[PDB]
């Protein structure tokens, strides 16, 4: 009946894919999915192996849209070669800073990931799927909950689902806080009832995850990709976009545009586009300073040419686009930056605990005016000294936009030097 | 010793109910707690830690790990409000300015009446709504100090 | 293995007989359903006389949930004061519109009805029964097939059950499209390898039936209640529900609900109380104008504070709850239903023949605005004269439910005499 | 005209289930017509001996139950449920739908001899209301979306 308010996120879509519905800011129920042929590609999936559904993800070129875009066709194979039981965990904590693409999947087109969710567990052979959602979405949790029991009832969850002898459960736990939970193995952790605190990988879920047992984590996005390479099969959906970065993708722009909202498009648009095509340029037609690719990159005016592929010269990441402009202060920004890992480390690992901390510390320092010289060659340090012995991705990147903004706009830095 | 009204330990045991083991509910109960008392209680953790098998240390570190868990303070409404990049360069100076205009507390402060406290929260992937303020479940972009004022009017 | 396609109708259950297992839309097999405890209500039906076990249907109160209500336990009573050998027939016909609550059953926990056709069958002497299964429900065929062979594996039917010197075989027959062949007198025709044509009534099939034979025809549902009779004793189902019109009852609920599906609910529960407190209140939260009780009666939004028992104030019927709502032309429903008998009259008796026939050409003339003043005193006088000299209740009630709507909805009928 | 053994086989099968054979002429003409897709005036006279019946008995069977054909053949029978609840929930945009994918409407056969469309009274789904068979799979219409992809399943 009744969900917690929702911002009405604006979206837009040229391939009409996972946007479909969720171009629209509202939950599309089981009915309205059913009336698009909604489920019709699970019912395809369970006349096929396990197998070819493993052969066609990975022939569709699929990657990872969490961020690291590793091919999702070959992380099944690598779990469904080690011995079950196996388990399938959606990655549903998106928390970067600028990134809202998930969520409106989750809160518009719920039946998307709840098939999406059903094919690959079948795939993979696990009769036991989670959903992890960060605490801070309330509302897709409860749309969640509710689209689960509409599939319970129309028979797409269960035992022996649509008689083809394959079970499964779909258990919906809640992130309380904390954004290193999406990262594979702290989230694991939380669903076993812990401190999400990363494990040493390898071993990758694949070998060893959920209770020690072969474990795949997709994005929420990645997953909402599967119904339509079963239903429109490898070969039509590899024509989306570039043959070798082929699928929709979704974008999402925030900052100085005039436009913020979820962008589906294919990866071979540039970023100058996404700013400029479709997110309607800058506010006030001011001059592009910088994108910030979540909390990973800073991307200058001089680098708008890129694709938005997972390519090495690529945009890369989630493809989050937050636009700052000719007025935005970059030290100020980068401060955010430092500020949002300060908040965000485990603390497991020592030059990533006090690293994050002590750059968020000196950092606001120089941003004051307070900052002594030892101030300043102690960032730079700290700065360049996060990474070392970490066991996660937090650590490795956690100096990493701010050391791109220090190389590309170091007029901006001197200022605050001098 | 202190036990759990009957409505909250039904609830309670739906989620330990709910997972194929009891210690996976850890969370989600103790969300249901806070959402009951306001905050989490010290006194409440002992029996949550015997509901779900669990020892006292261990739950006493989840909550201390998880942010979104608050100890110290009961409030009725959290008004968190996101300080993250997207949020602080659209306007959340505005927002935590509206929001002392209107209620006369800071970030981390408690109104006198127990009714609002202003939590600091990191990106609430809502960034193309910036800036963008929660009251405990319903999420919002912040306008004006006029549109906040009736949204907060509609917390009683 | 496989069976044909079957749409997932919604079930929900307030008491957990019934439905306990076939609120889940899928087969349960013979070990899914003794895990549960089945079976062990036969065996303790064994080691009881079966004069005892008609005392305890009796004493329950369990009246025929195939539409008359007709007590249960008086009936047995009747087959078993004549001499043997005697037949036991389940109707599994279920043909009338709306009504769809037998089939999740069949289809669901086929087990239930086994379980209550042996007990049945070994309360009245008969060692030979029969499920009657109209031809439309082609799943229910091949899942009853199968069930009766899981129970002769485990040793619930063949020789001598259970050691107790009861020898059952189950016979499954085959309907073929006659929604006549319901009517219990043509059931038995069919049976014998013949047309459906109803035979006078009395003698009743418990004096001479199937072969001219004592043969008792039950419900399905009927039947599905006497395990649990059984089970639990007749005083504890007797606390089910009001103490004159105890235990549970399913009610098929369609139309314009939110939630149309199958509920299990005690008798003393109103209809309104069906059609808003459980099936969710009706479509777009129209008005509702008429309750169609399958094609017998037509109450008004008036008469929704009705018990559904078998009282004489009471909704009655197999508890079809068919909902129409304030956008619906109820002529245009009563053609309808004027459509159906003329389809579904056997032709023996002329009255019905030829009545059933120009009630539908002609009100299809009302309809379509094509009636002359002749047509319309035609159609009245027809319409009042269906039922003189039938041998069934067909003939009986043709009329009835287009009768109450010429009564209850006059302003809606002169409209269309212009 | 004689059965081919794997149908002999089977009818044999149905006349040896119940205790007289001649209870088995429902099950009987089911299998001829699965068998046919419809029922082969030709096949009744053999089915008469089989069941030990006189021929007209067999041929007033034949015309009084509803689901048997003996006019038009068709691999597969696409039921549509034309009663008050399906009426209600919307047969007519199934029909047209159906008009739309397969170019053919109630009563009729595809040239090819693929599909007819039989409307039949309610087929007991009624909360799945507009409903239809495609021989004995049973389905809620969605949409001719939907519609589509279900019947491109049958070949
Ligand atoms: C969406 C969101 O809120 C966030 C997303 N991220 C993204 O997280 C990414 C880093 O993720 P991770 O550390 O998991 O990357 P990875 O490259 O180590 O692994 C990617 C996936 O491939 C699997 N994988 C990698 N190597 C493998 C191997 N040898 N064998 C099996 N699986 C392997 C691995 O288990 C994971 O699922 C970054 O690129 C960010 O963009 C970070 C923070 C928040
Ligand atoms: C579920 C379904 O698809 C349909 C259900 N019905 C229902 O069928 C009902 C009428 O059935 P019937 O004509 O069989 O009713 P009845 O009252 O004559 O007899 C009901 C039962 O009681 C027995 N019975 C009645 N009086 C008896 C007597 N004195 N002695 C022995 N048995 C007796 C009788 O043999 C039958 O089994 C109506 O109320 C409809 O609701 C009709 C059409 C389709
Ligand atoms: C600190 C941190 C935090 C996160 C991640 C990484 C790190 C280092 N990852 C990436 C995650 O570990 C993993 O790569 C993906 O979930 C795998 O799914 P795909 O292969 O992208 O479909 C990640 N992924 C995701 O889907 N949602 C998230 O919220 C996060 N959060
Ligand atoms: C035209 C027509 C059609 C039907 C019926 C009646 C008539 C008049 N009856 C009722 C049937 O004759 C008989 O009363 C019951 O089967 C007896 O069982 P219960 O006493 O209800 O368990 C009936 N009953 C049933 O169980 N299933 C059915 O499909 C039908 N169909
Ligand atoms: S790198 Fe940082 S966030 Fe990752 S495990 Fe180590 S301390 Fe925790
Ligand atoms: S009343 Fe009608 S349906 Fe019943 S036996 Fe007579 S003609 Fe046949
Ligand atoms: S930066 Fe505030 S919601 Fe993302
Ligand atoms: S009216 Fe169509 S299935 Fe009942
Ligand atoms: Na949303
Ligand atoms: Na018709």
């Amino acid at each position: 009946r009744s969900y917690p308010a929702i911002p009405r996120i604006y979206a837009e879509t040229t391939l009409n894919m996972l946007l479909k519905r969720a171009k629209k800011p509202r939950v599309h129920s089981i009915d309205e999915y059913l009336k698009d042929g909604g489920y019709q590609a699970l019912e395809k999936a369970l006349n096929m192996s396990p197998e070819e559904i493993i052969d066609w993800v990975d022939k569709s070129t699929l990657r990872g849209r969490g961020g690291a875009g590793f091919p999702t066709g070959k992380k099944w194979k690598f779990a469904v070669q080690n011995p079950g039981p196996r388990y399938f965990i959606c990655n549903a904590d998106e928390s970067e800073p600028g990134t809202f693409k998930d969520r409106i999947i989750i809160e518009r087109d719920p039946h998307l990931l709840i098939e999406g969710i059903i094919i690959s567990s079948y795939a993979i052979g696990a009769n036991e799927a989670y959903i992890y959602i960060r605490g801070e979405y309330p509302a897709g949790y409860y749309i969640l909950r509710d689209a689960i029991e509409e599939a319970k009832k129309k028979g797409f969850l269960g035992k022996n689902i649509l008689g083809s002898g394959f079970d499964l459960e779909i258990y919906v736990a809640r992130g309380a806080g904390a954004y290193i939970c999406g990262e594979e193995t702290a989230l694991i952790e939380s669903l076993e009832g812990k401190r999400g605190h990363p494990r040493l990988k390898p071993p990758y879920p694949v070998q060893k995850g959920l209770w020690g047992k072969p474990t795949v984590v997709n994005n929420v996005e990645t997953i909402a990709n599967v119904p339509f390479i079963i239903s429109m099969g490898w070969e039509e959906y590899r024509y989306i976009g570039p043959s070798d970065y082929a699928g929709p993708k979704l974008f999402p722009v925030s900052g100085k545009v005039k436009k913020p909202g979820v962008y589906e498009l294919p990866m071979n648009t540039t970023l100058r586009e996404v700013i400029f095509k479709y997110a309607g340029g800058t506010l006030g037609n001011k001059k592009v300073k910088a994108v910030f690719s979540g909390a990973l990159d800073c991307f200058s005016s001089e680098e708008l040419d890129i694709p938005m592929d997972y390519s090495p010269l690529g945009f890369g990441g989630t493809g989050t686009v937050i636009v700052l402009t000719e007025e935005d202060d970059i030290v100020e920004a980068a401060l955010k930056i430092a500020e949002f890992y300060e908040h965000e480390t485990c603390g497991q690992c020592t030059p990533c605990r006090v690293g994050c901390y002590e750059q968020a510390n000196l950092l606001e320092k120089i941003y004051k005016g307070e900052a002594t010289e030892q101030d300043w060659e102690g960032f730079d340090f700290v700065n360049r000294n996060i990474q070392p012995t970490s066991i996660c991705g937090l650590g490795a990147v956690a100096g990493r936009l701010i050391r791109q903004t220090l190389e590309k706009f170091p007029e901006e830095w001197e200022k605050y030097r001098k | 010793e202190f036990e759990f009204p009957e409505e909250l330990k039904t609830k309670l045991q739906e989620h330990i109910n709910y997972f194929p083991k009891k210690r996976q509910a850890i969370l989600l109960c103790l969300h249901e707690i806070q959402n009951y008392y306001g905050y989490i209680p010290p006194e409440s953790l002992k029996p949550l830690a015997d509901m779900l098998e669990l020892p006292l240390n261990h739950v006493e570190g989840v909550v201390a790990f998880y942010d979104m868990f608050d100890r110290e303070d009961k409030a009725k409404y959290r008004i968190r409000v996101c300080v993250s990049i997207v949020c602080h360069l659209m306007g959340t100076n505005k927002l935590l300015k509206a929001l002392e205009n209107i209620l006369g507390i800071k970030p981390g402060e408690v109104t006198p009446d127990g009714k609002f406290k202003i939590v600091p929260v990191q990106c609430l992937g809502a960034c193309s709504e910036a800036p963008v303020f929660m009251v405990n479940d319903d999420e919002y972009k912040f306008e004006s100090e006029v549109q906040l004022n009736e949204i907060l009017s509609r917390y009683t």
